[PDB]
RNA sequence: AUAAUAGUAAAGAUGAAAUAAUAAUAAUAAUUAUAAGACUAAUAUAUGUGAAAAUAUUAAUUAAAUAUUAACUGACAUUGAGGGAUUAAAACUAGAGUAGCGAAACGGAUUCGAUACCCGUGUAGUUCUAGUAGUAAACUAUGAAUACAAUUAUUUAUAAUAUAUAUAUAAAUAAUAAAUGAAAAUGAAAGUAUUCCACCUGAAGAGUACGUUAGCAAUAAUGAAACUCAAAACAAUAGACG
């Protein structure tokens, strides 16, 4: 009771999780994009999206694995393109 | 006065050369811009969930080792720390 | 073999904050010894709020006293000790992990093995200095 | 031998490195060893390196690092120049204590750490060329890049003038600096003192 | 760390490698009319010093407006970039 | 052949449809006492 | 022993942006200065109070309401027009004189609409007095399954 | 039986090696310049202790039963074994998976739908009397000595 | 789902719509609060671990599974007819449970028709427990074992070095050489060889009939012939087509 109601409430005040971006006031684009930000790097909207249908776990391994390729080759891809940009700064 | 995307601030130890003086040198920078990574059993932290708090997307998720990017092994026992902890009270 | 006890005890004097906490650690040593087994290590861990609400009897704890007890007993008394945690009303989230000593003939608690340390005898010439 | 042609192969007298080209680190020595072509090599396109390097380049000095890698080329980048750098510290005629030469000038089984000058300096440290050193000229960074090396500007009284005449240009205009002196931190770093005239 | 070698390909090309031209400017305009018409009503009191910008950008051209070189790059460059074994 | 094999599908379906006519025979007068 | 003492603390306006209906909810915490002029409860008790000061909902408002009507409740048009209601009445029930936290839920098209609402002129009066974004998407670690996949 | 240990840890080394303790401390003191105080009896209490608990976190009844079969194999090595050391003859090797056949078998009479662990068992008898089957053309005197004295 | 609460008129679903016990009994949304079940995000590559089924929420116990030396054993093996053991999803027999899902069912859509796709309820079942049964594209469509053969890059295990380096080993994964191959392509095997087991000998009829065994049953295994054709199958190619 009044032992902690001094306790500023030492509760909230870095109690809550990273879904939540003080706005600075002034700017207030920049805030509600910071959760834009945040969303998309916990990927959180896209799993709603997935966590609608359930496929068989076959199927959803299955394209799970096909995502992880496409992934690796896109990476593959930029390795290459990065080489040939230096080629072409260079010389060859 | 100046924005900070177009004005290099070496400091005075190193090497400062007429190219990197640009902006070409800016953009250059740019694109190419951790107990645990230097090799503690990463499960020994099965409970001060301080040092697990770290390796966190900050909503309860572990990282691909595209961040992270520590050893399998000490990744795969830092998760498992991580897993062990929710179970260990403390987070 | 030697076992670890990072339980979450619950409070309720305003005052003590370590009272149940304390007498709850009296209570599993004293059975931990009875019994062909010795108590090692006790590390209080003081208190930190929970990161959730942790309702325990409908009580929903925000906040506990973590705690940790490295104890060694057989497996039938370290199994024993989990039926009296959970069926302990003051602690709120126990838990026994195992700490195999297969290689280091005395093991330190998890925490001071994170702090760069391993043992007690090595913990307590670590202390020794003084006399 | 075979060997021994190799072992005083000019290819072998430098060393290997595979530090990255574009170290993005912060820089205070230098990285790789940079290899010189008379012009004549140049326009024949010839360097010396397992694979010729490409007329695109129309340097006489490069950097490289694998002779040749897997995507079959030579990793190097036309950019070495330290060259002008350190012989600026000669332009700028300044000497570094380097600690206490107890016996040898640079004093010291290995001597990894506190390597020295560094080849930044071979000269004896008390000279008349001082005459109050040569006023160098220097780009202010606020701190002053003197012939490639920073130096902290200091002066009898704050000139915000002469910052404002410069205006967001400070580092592009260039000021004369009596070097007060430089040192060579363990980690091979260069620190020293400007004087800025305003 | 790093490393990601390919599958060989019939060619290491790029797709519509995007270069980037802004929005048709005109698009823009008529957006903010909508984007100051919402409110305000149909030409807003203020939308006169908006839809002064969406005149000329029809008048003529209702449309105000009715490349890259890497194809080549990659083409002549995967040949050598790529690590394939020798033949 | 997938086609080949779809067949054997179409006809072990229709074999269960026969089963399920033959069902209605099967646990009958045929299989007790006879 | 006292009476109810009502003091509203922070105001909330929530919304469960989804694909089909986009909704505001404008609600309000409450509060009490007495909770603890009783010793009774033990210390515990109070912060359990503070922790999660109860709510009342002051506002609710749905697409549909501001007229649209099926497939329509579920555009953009919706919510950017079904915000400016909400924010309006904020205003004429005079609820702007404490702080207001703002929980984009779900990512139906309406919730980039209610933040473009909020910041661009509908918000402007609100906005101000709107302290820290967040979001309560609910997404479920395994939890129960979900419907087949409609061979739409 | 009581007061068995591990790793190799008889009793008798452990009163004999624990005691070596008694003669260093009062020996380390009989020299330099420091005079003899409380170590008259150095806490026999706390010694008597100190072993004790050496005990209980040595002792079998509170260890592994893992442990207590590294004990057995050497038991019986040391009963069938052809000289010291030796630990490759039949009748040893044959010993040997006995003391598991008979753990593993145990295990098995608690999780009697563990399958996978029932192959092992499976598999070890088979094996033994592979190896049982090899010494019986072998030194088939030893066959039968061996066999009638494991129990088959 | 269920009250509590305050709030108002729609909610919800779809291509768009209908309905149902949706909501003027005050719904949905909100926020608290009880109860009941299934499941287990990131990490996470199924890397891996398992004989194969399978297998990544946490811990406890039990058990198997590693490399390298060292001591021993002394060919004790290679793998195998038959047999035995395990054996996904569905199904079944008991007993509990039952949130969500969802055969069947019923209703609403769409459509020319729609016993479908779409949508609303939603029962057998999906869960556990003890069973039973023994089949899957149980597929790497590739039986097991041993000796051997040309490179590279990554994992990575691991010894070593004068750990943090550049080295020697293995192991896996990815590109290939040779070789093989109807080609597609295989690549330390689909290569070079040796050993052992299983199986095939045109298509239909047929894994059918019948007999026999096994099962509570559905069924599983075993497995013919007559009749009729000069067909039937696969990889590579053009071309037409979407």
């Amino acid at each position: 009771a009044e032992i902690a109601r001094s306790s500023v409430e030492n509760a909230q005040m870095r109690f809550n999780s990273g879904k939540s971006i003080i706005v600075n006031k002034n700017n207030p684009a920049e805030s509600f994009k910071r959760l834009n930000r945040i969303m998309f790097e916990n990927n959180i909207p896209g799993d709603k999206r997935s966590q609608r249908f359930y496929m068989k776990p076959g199927k959803v391994a299955e394209l799970k694995r096909s995502q992880r390729h496409r992934k690796e080759f896109m990476m593959g891809f930029k390795r290459l393109i990065e080489i040939v940009k230096d080629a072409k700064r260079k010389g060859y | 006065k100046i924005d900070q995307s177009l004005s290099k601030k070496l400091p005075k130890g190193t090497i400062y050369d007429p190219f990197d003086f640009s902006m070409g040198r800016i953009h250059l920078d740019r694109k190419y811009q951790d107990i645990m990574k230097s090799g503690a059993n990463p499960l020994e932290f099965y409970a001060r969930p301080r040092i697990l708090s770290r390796y966190v997307t900050s909503t309860g998720r572990i990282q691909h080792r595209d961040i992270t990017g520590l050893s399998a092994k000490n990744q795969r026992r830092l998760s498992k720390a991580i897993r062990r902890c929710q179970a260990i009270g403390l987070m | 073999m030697l076992y670890e006890l990072i339980g979450l005890v619950r409070i309720t004097n305003s005052n003590a904050p370590k009272l149940e906490a304390k007498e709850l650690s009296s209570t599993i040593g004293k059975l931990i010894i009875q019994n062909r087994g010795v108590v090692r290590d006790i590390v209080p861990m003081g208190i930190r709020y929970l990161p959730k609400i942790m309702k325990k009897d409908q009580e929903k704890h925000f906040r506990a006293y973590h705690f940790l007890m490295l104890f060694d007993s057989s497996a039938a008394v370290q199994s024993e000790i989990l039926r009296t945690l959970k069926k302990d009303p003051r602690v709120i989230r126990s838990s026994i992990v195992k700490v195999d000593l297969d290689k280091q003939l005395d093991r330190a608690s998890s925490l001071h093995r994170s702090l760069g340390k391993k043992s007690i005898l090595e913990l307590v010439n670590e202390d020794y200095q003084s006399i | 031998t075979l060997a021994e042609l190799l072992g005083r192969s000019r290819i072998a007298q430098v060393a290997n490195n595979h530090k990255p080209l574009t170290y993005t680190g912060k820089k205070f020595h230098p990285t790789h060893q940079i290899i010189e072509t008379k012009p004549s090599t140049l326009y024949r396109q010839e360097w010396g390196l397992k694979s010729a390097i490409p007329s695109k380049i129309k340097s006489r000095y490069l950097v490289y690092n694998d002779l040749d890698t897997l995507e079959r080329i030579t990793t190097f980048e036309p950019r070495g120049g330290t060259q002008w750098n350190r012989l600026r510290f000669q332009e700028m005629g300044v000497p570094i204590v380097s600690n206490i030469g107890r016996q040898n000038p640079f004093f010291k089984k290995f001597n990894t750490e506190i390597i020295g000058t560094g080849g930044l300096s071979y000269s004896l440290p008390g000279k008349l060329k001082v005459i109050q050193r040569t006023v160098v000229p220097g780009r202010i960074l606020n701190l002053a890049a003197i012939g490639g090396f920073v130096a902290d500007v200091v002066f009898f009284q704050s000139p915000p003038s002469s910052f404002n005449s410069m205006g967001d240009f400070i580092r592009m205009k260039t000021f004369l600096f009596e070097i007060l002196e430089a040192s060579m931190e363990k980690n091979g770093s260069v620190s020293m003192h400007a004087r800025l005239l305003e | 760390p790093p490393v990601y070698r390919l599958p060989p390909l019939p060619r290491l090309k790029v797709k519509k490698p995007i270069i980037r031209q802004e929005a048709n400017k005109c698009l823009v305009l008529m957006s903010n009319l909508l984007q100051c018409w919402s409110s305000y009503g149909h030409m807003s009191p203020k939308c006169a010093g908006l839809v002064t910008e969406l005149k000329s950008c029809t008048s003529e051209s209702a449309l105000g407006k009715r490349k890259s070189n890497i194809n080549y790059h990659a083409a002549r460059l995967y040949d050598r970039i790529n690590g394939k074994p020798h033949d | 052949d997938s086609v080949m094999r779809k067949r054997k599908k179409k006809m072990k379906k229709h074999k269960l449809r026969k089963r399920r006519k033959r069902e209605k025979a099967e646990r009958r007068k045929l299989s007790q006492g006879r | 022993v006292y009476k109810p003492k009502e003091e509203v603390v922070k105001y909330i306006l929530h919304g469960k942006f989804t694909k089909n209906n986009t909704h505001l909810t404008f609600s309000s915490v409450v509060e009490d200065k007495n909770f603890h002029k009783n010793k009774g409860l033990t210390y515990n008790d109070t912060m359990l109070y503070y922790l999660n000061l109860p709510q009342k909902v002051k506002i609710s408002l749905s697409t549909g309401c501001l007229g649209f009507r099926k497939a329509a409740r579920g555009e953009y048009e919706a919510a950017f027009q079904t915000s400016g209601r909400m924010f309006e009445l904020i205003k004429e029930k005079n609820m702007l004189n404490k702080d207001i936290e703002v929980v984009m839920d779900d990512f139906g098209k309406g919730r980039a609409a209610f933040i473009s609402a909020l910041v661009g002129k509908e918000g402007a009066s609100v906005v101000k007095k709107v302290v820290k974004i967040s979001d309560a998407t609910k997404l479920k670690f395994g939890g129960v399954r979900s419907p087949k996949m409609r061979r739409l | 039986e009581p007061l068995v240990l591990s790793k190799g840890y008889n009793i008798e080394e452990v009163d004999k090696f624990l005691a070596a303790i008694e003669s260093a401390k009062r020996e380390r003191a009989e020299l330099s310049g420091l005079n003899t105080e409380v170590v008259g009896i150095e806490d026999i209490e706390k010694l008597e202790d100190r072993r004790e608990a050496i005990l209980r976190i040595l002792s079998m009844r509170n260890s592994e039963n893992k442990n207590a079969i590294k004990m057995a194999v050497e038991l019986a090595r040391k009963e069938f074994e052809r000289f010291p050391g030796d630990t490759g003859s039949s009748e040893v090797q044959a010993a040997c998976m006995t003391v598991r056949i008979q753990n593993m078998a145990n295990h098995i009479k608690e999780h009697r739908k563990d399958f996978a662990n029932t192959r092992n068992l499976r598999i070890l008898v088979q094996q033994r009397q592979a190896i049982l089957r090899y010494l019986k053309r072998d030194n088939p005197e030893k066959y039968y000595w061996t066999i009638q004295k494991l129990g088959l």
